[PDB]
RNA sequence: CAUCCGGGUGUUGUCUCCAUCCAUAUUUUUUGGAACUUUUC
């Protein structure tokens, strides 16, 4: 789909929901006490929800909060490096 | 479309020969001129005349005939 | 709801449901005409919007009669609930 | 090797809704509507269909524990092995399933998934010769693009009722991270954009021409159908017609009183942002960040929803999907907005005029059906047909005519073949049926050798009708070949 | 205010009931609706000069019931309290 | 004839029901569904009428029955 | 200009007669309401134009009413 | 709450079967949520027309059977 | 909302039978129904209370004056009730 | 075609720790237009 995903990594104290610099700029009454259904809980952003929204986009292991165990040699740490491109500066070596 | 309320209003404005039929009562009819209007079918109708139906004429004064027992209007 | 009730009460006190209320307060003997030809002479106990009534010292009057015949019958009942659509005209004999 | 298909009757997924009751609906012509779904790439069309089926059927053998849970979308319509590997839709595949609107009336509906890739526009047109109304699935992020403009033009042009779906709403909150305000502006900028192309008409969430959905997390809500669950459990019965239309579009709210006033008082959010989006975000944000204590009660106290102890432990995505689907029930919002948008007396007579001679002569008087495409369902070739009159049956002998012939329009006009079998198109499977009726799209085995591409199918006992029955045109395909090998 | 409430309060009473069509109905009121729909048990239907017909359970509608003949002993004032 | 000691109509769903109406007809059948206004869905409905002598009988089938016309309902038998 | 309710209001403390769903009545109007229930004094019961009895103080229920007249 | 869908019958002559075993005819001009009918006048069923246009109350209607198809 | 109403709505299309307060049975394709049982029907026969029958095209009936409606027995099966 | 380092689920045994749903009456439902009298059978 051509991912548009956006997160800013610098200030953790920026909120979770913000309009990124990158984005293009874009007779009768009801009874009182009637309000939205979740209006009772005041803030829709939470201290964790920034991180949680970040985790929600991650490679395999992290996006899950449950799982089984693997042997220590069934974990491939350097396999992810050579599947993605080498970049450039590196010598032929 | 011409609603019933609108029609009633028009009739009232006019002041014309209105001939009302009674609900669940064949033998009798009313004949007068519409003066009043209500949210329901009820109205006041001055110079009314009770009529025995052809299976003559009878004396009658000013009357409000109640909305529930109305059937027909014409004006 | 309470406000509405209060308003209703006020209306009753003022308008055509005042007399009945007064009668109830006094608890005098009263007669009621009814859709089915039943003259209900009785003591009123309860009263509402619908003109339903709780009745004591109840004495109905009608006529069981298959034509041509002339009989006048009436029965005493101790306590009796009544429905309002039945009621045509209530009256108070002083 | 070719396809992933179910070839044994005992393994067909059992249907909760009781198929034989569906077969009863086939007789009444007004009861059924044939609706194809069209749109650009990866808008969720096939994964939209995948919602209706799993809600319809009780157990499906092709569900892995992985596609059931969340992570991988099941794709029922993408039967072909190429489409699975190619990651794409090639050939159109539908399903016939009954679903109730919000009023609880149960209608039988025939879906056709169109492939969305531009090069397959062959089968978007083959979907506009069948679909009575169409769903046009739009991405919120990608906006309404040029290939969207041409789809609505082809629909306006072909006499087909339009209903829009704005899909992939997680990609707004989760990917872009737009605040609740910035989201509603863009829901306008799209909906405001959609109307311009549609000449002499307006769509809007309130009229229920527009549906909000995210198919990955599996929810579809229409602002009517959202209120009927929750906000209609609060305020009296007489104000709902008044409320809903007071929900979308610039109206604000203070306490109990809708006031179009600039934004005055103190707080400002439009009525849509406050009563829909913000309680939508709070569903997201809490189903991720909040504890399972706090959240378990807030679903009971507000949405009247209860999470089982299994649900309390999943994973962030599979749980979020379980919260949304448990809030937004089996989908009557789509089935509703489809039902009320199709007026057959403004359309069905005009559409057949565009597909053939306008007439009309030979009223009734004949079995008259339109052969669309020759579609490959596993191990056999079928013909996908639509019936505009009469009743097909197994064993009948019917006259068939190509649309290469109908350019022209007694003996010698006659090819003839039996109609050997008639199934209902089920995605993975095909369900056998003895007869068909006006309006429903089925699959016949045994017609295929008599034509190529489009065809007309008629059976008549009258020579007068024989003169007066109208033949279909060569079907339109929105593209021309131009690329030579 | 409401006679409905009073009716509700009257529970488990063996009572006669009289209809718009005059049918006398001897039964134990197990319950009554907010709209006067009487639910009787141990019921006995008699007409006003012909033979009797008894039944176990009868749910009579509110619009039909003209007069519910109350029990012998009953404290009315108390009942009438909210 | 025997029957349970219910509180309401709703709790005795799907029981075979005798039903009287203002016109004097007697509808008999299993209550499939009730209403706010006492309208009744009856599974296998039989209208039984009495001309002014002996029971005339008509089998109807699945019937929606309006509560206005309903007088009173009685239990004819147990379930099944 | 003249609606019914205001007419009714005006006609309080004045003679009125009522027909029913039938028997004619005749008495002085005490008061009225929105529902059109009546309360009268010096009620005389015109049984088809025959004053059968003089009841006096009465209260007529609205739904049995047919028409009002002087 | 919902409007009686009589837009099919608009501007067509209808047999309004009315209370007390009576009838009315006439072309349909309008209606409301209570099913009152406004119609351009016709006879009472040998036969005799009264009025230029007529208004029938909602309660009174047994049936409104279409004369025209 | 009323389940009988729902049932009636569902029966749309099908050949329902329909008696009134008058006692004049009809039988026809149910065209349209509303919350108030304001039924329309097509291709409809019309029996008089006395006996005689009369064919007629597109009858409308107001639920107030309707007594009882017979729906076809296929609707028993599914899927309104559960 | 195999070997080898490993794996899931189920049943049983054994071992350790602990423990015996609106609220209300003026046209579509529940505030009824019901009753009385008579003929035939
Ligand atoms: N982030 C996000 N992704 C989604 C959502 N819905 C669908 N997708 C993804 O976008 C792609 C679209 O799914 P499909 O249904 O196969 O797309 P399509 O509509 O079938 O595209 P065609 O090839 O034209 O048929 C899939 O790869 C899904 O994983 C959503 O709501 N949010």
């Amino acid at each position: 789909p051509v991912s548009c995903i956006i997160q800013n990594d610098e200030e953790y104290d920026t909120p979770a929901l913000f309009f990124d610099p990158s984005l293009n700029p874009i007779d009768f009454t009801l009874p009182e006490d009637f309000a939205p259904l979740l209006a009772e809980e005041e803030e829709l952003i939470l201290p964790n929800t920034k991180d949680a929204m970040s985790l929600y986009h991650s490679p395999f292991p992290f996006n899950r909060t449950k799982g089984k165990m693997v042997r220590a040699q069934d974990v491939a740490l350097a396999k992810k490096w050579f599947l993605q491109h080498p970049d450039e500066e590196y010598p032929v070596k | 479309m011409v609603p019933p309320i609108n029609c009633i209003f028009n009739f009232l404005q006019q002041q014309t020969p209105v001939t009302i039929w009674l609900f669940e009562q064949i033998g009798i009819r009313i004949k007068g001129k519409i003066v009043g209007f209500d949210e329901f079918m009820n109205v006041v109708i001055d110079e009314a005349v009770e009529i025995p139906v052809n299976s003559k004429g009878t004396p009658l004064g000013k009357i409000l005939l109640k909305g529930d027992n109305i059937t027909l209007i014409t004006s | 709801r309470a406000e509405l009730e209060e308003l209703e009460e006020f209306e009753f006190k003022h308008g055509p449901m005042s007399l009945i209320n007064d009668a109830m307060v006094t608890r005098t003997p009263v007669i009621i005409s009814l859709r089915n030809n039943h003259k209900i002479i009785a003591r009123v106990k309860a009263f509402d919007r619908h003109c339903n009534m709780v009745l004591e010292n109840v004495k109905e009057l009608w006529t069981e009669k298959k034509g041509k015949n002339v009989i006048n019958r009436e029965r005493f009942i101790s306590k009796l609930f009544l429905r309002g659509d039945s009621v045509i005209v209530v009256l108070k004999t002083p | 090797e070719h396809t992933i298909f179910t070839q044994l009757k005992k393994n067909i997924p059992k249907t909760r809704y009781n198929r034989d009751y569906m077969l009863s609906m086939a007789n009444i012509p007004e009861r059924i509507i044939n609706v194809g779904v069209i749109g650009p790439l990866h808008s969720g069309k096939t994964s939209l269909m995948d919602l209706l089926v799993i809600d319809s059927h009780k157990r499906i053998p092709d569900m892995s524990k992985n596609v059931e849970l969340g992570w991988k979308p099941l794709r029922y319509l993408d039967n072909l092995k190429q489409e699975i590997d190619r990651g794409l839709s090639i050939k159109l595949n539908g399903s016939t399933l009954l679903c109730t609107d919000l009023e609880s009336k149960s209608r039988m509906i025939n879906f056709l998934d169109a492939p969305g890739h531009v090069n397959f526009m062959d089968e978007t047109a083959v979907a506009l010769a069948a679909s009575d109304l169409v769903l046009i699935v739009i991405d919120v992020v990608e906006g309404v693009t040029f290939v969207v403009e041409q789809l609505i033009k082809q629909s306006i042009k072909n006499n087909v009722a339009m209903c829009f779906v704005i899909n992939k709403l997680d990609r707004l909150i989760l990917d872009l991270k737009l605040p609740p305000m910035d989201a509603y502006l863009k829901l306008n900028h799209i909906i405001a954009n959609i109307n311009s192309f549609t000449k002499g008409n307006v769509f809007s969430p309130i009229d229920n021409n527009i549906i909000f959905a995210s198919t990955k997390l599996g929810f579809t809500f229409t602002i009517k159908e959202f209120v009927s669950y929750y906000y209609a459990h609060s305020i009296p019965s007489s104000k709902i017609d008044d409320f809903t239309t007071r929900l979308w579009g610039s109206v604000y709210y203070h306490k109990g009183n809708f006031r179009t006033k600039p934004f005055e008082n103190v707080e400002k959010y439009p009525t849509f942002v406050e009563f829909i989006l913000i309680p939508l975000y709070k569903i997201f944000s809490y189903a991720l960040s909040m504890e399972k204590d706090k959240l378990k009660n807030l679903l009971r106290s507000n949405f009247r929803v209860n999470l089982s102890q299994e649900a309390l432990q999943y994973d962030p995505q599979p749980f979020l999907k379980h919260v949304l689907q448990l809030i937004f029930r089996q989908q009557t919002g789509l089935v509703d907005a489809i039902t009320r948008c199709y007026q057959p007396f403004e359309l069905f007579d005009n559409k057949t005029a565009h597909l053939s001679i306008p007439g009309k002569s030979t009223p009734e008087g004949t079995l008259w059906a339109h052969v669309l495409k020759t579609v490959d369902y596993g191990g056999a070739e079928w013909s996908l047909v639509r019936i505009y009159s009469g009743l097909l049956k197994r064993g009948d002998t019917v006259r068939i005519l190509d649309t290469s012939q109908s350019e022209s329009r007694e003996d010698d006009e006659t090819p003839s073949c039996e109609v050997e079998e008639i199934g209902l198109l089920g995605g993975r499977y095909v369900y056998p049926v003895h007869e068909a009726h006006k309006g429903q799209i089925v699959l016949i085995k045994g017609i295929s050798s008599a034509y190529i591409k489009s065809a007309t199918l008629y059976s008549v006992k009258s020579k007068e009708d024989m003169k007066q029955l109208k033949f279909f045109k060569p079907l339109d395909y929105i593209t021309e070949a131009v690329f030579k090998i | 205010m409401k006679l409905v409430n009073f009716l509700k309060k009257l529970r488990n009473e063996q009572v006669t009931i009289e209809l718009k069509n005059g049918t006398t109905v001897w039964g134990t009121l197990q319950s009554v609706s907010p709209q006067m729909n009487a639910i009787l048990t141990d019921v006995k239907l008699t007409l006003p000069s012909d033979n009797i017909a008894s039944l176990q359970y009868i749910n009579i509608r509110g619009n039909t019931i003209r007069q519910i003949i109350l029990p012998d002993s009953l404290n009315l004032d108390s009942l009438l309290v909210d | 004839i025997q029957v349970a000691h219910s509180s309401r109509l709703a709790n005795l769903i799907d029981y075979k029901l005798r039903v009287l109406t203002q016109d004097g007809r007697v509808y008999i059948g299993q209550l499939m569904a009730f209403d706010k206004h006492m309208n009744l869905v009856l599974n296998e409905c039989i209208e039984e009428r009495v001309p002014k002598i002996k029971v005339e009988k008509r089998v109807l089938g699945l019937t929606i029955l309006r509560g206005e016309q309903i007088l009173s309902t009685v239990v004819e038998d147990k379930p099944l | 200009p003249v609606n019914p309710k205001p007419f009714l209001k005006g006609l309080v403390n004045h003679r009125v007669g009522v027909k029913l769903k039938s028997t004619e009545y005749r008495g002085t109007l005490v008061s009225t309401d929105n529902y059109f229930n009546l309360q009268l004094n010096e009620a005389e019961e015109f049984v088809a134009g025959v004053s059968h009895g003089t009841l006096g103080e009465i209260f007529i229920r609205c739904n049995n009413v047919l028409y009002i007249r002087e | 709450v919902s409007t009686p869908e009589l837009k099919k019958y608009m501007d067509k002559k209808i047999l309004l079967n009315i209370n007390g075993s009576r009838k009315v005819a006439g072309i349909l001009r309008g209606y409301d949520i209570f099913l009152n009918v406004v119609l351009d006048d016709a006879m009472e069923i040998n036969n005799h027309q009264l009025g230029l246009q007529t208004v029938i109350r909602g309660n009174s209607i047994i049936s409104l059977e279409a004369l025209d198809a | 909302n009323g389940i009988p109403v729902k049932l009636l709505n569902e029966a749309q299309g099908h050949i329902v039978s329909l008696e009134l307060t008058t006692g004049a049975t009809y039988r026809g394709k149910l065209v349209e129904s509303e919350d108030s049982m304001n039924v329309q029907l097509r291709d409809v026969i019309a029996t008089e209370p006395q006996g005689a029958v009369t064919h007629m095209d597109q009858i409308f009936v107001r639920g107030s004056q309707i007594k009882f409606i017979v729906v076809p027995d296929l609707l028993k099966n599914a899927p309104l009730f559960k």
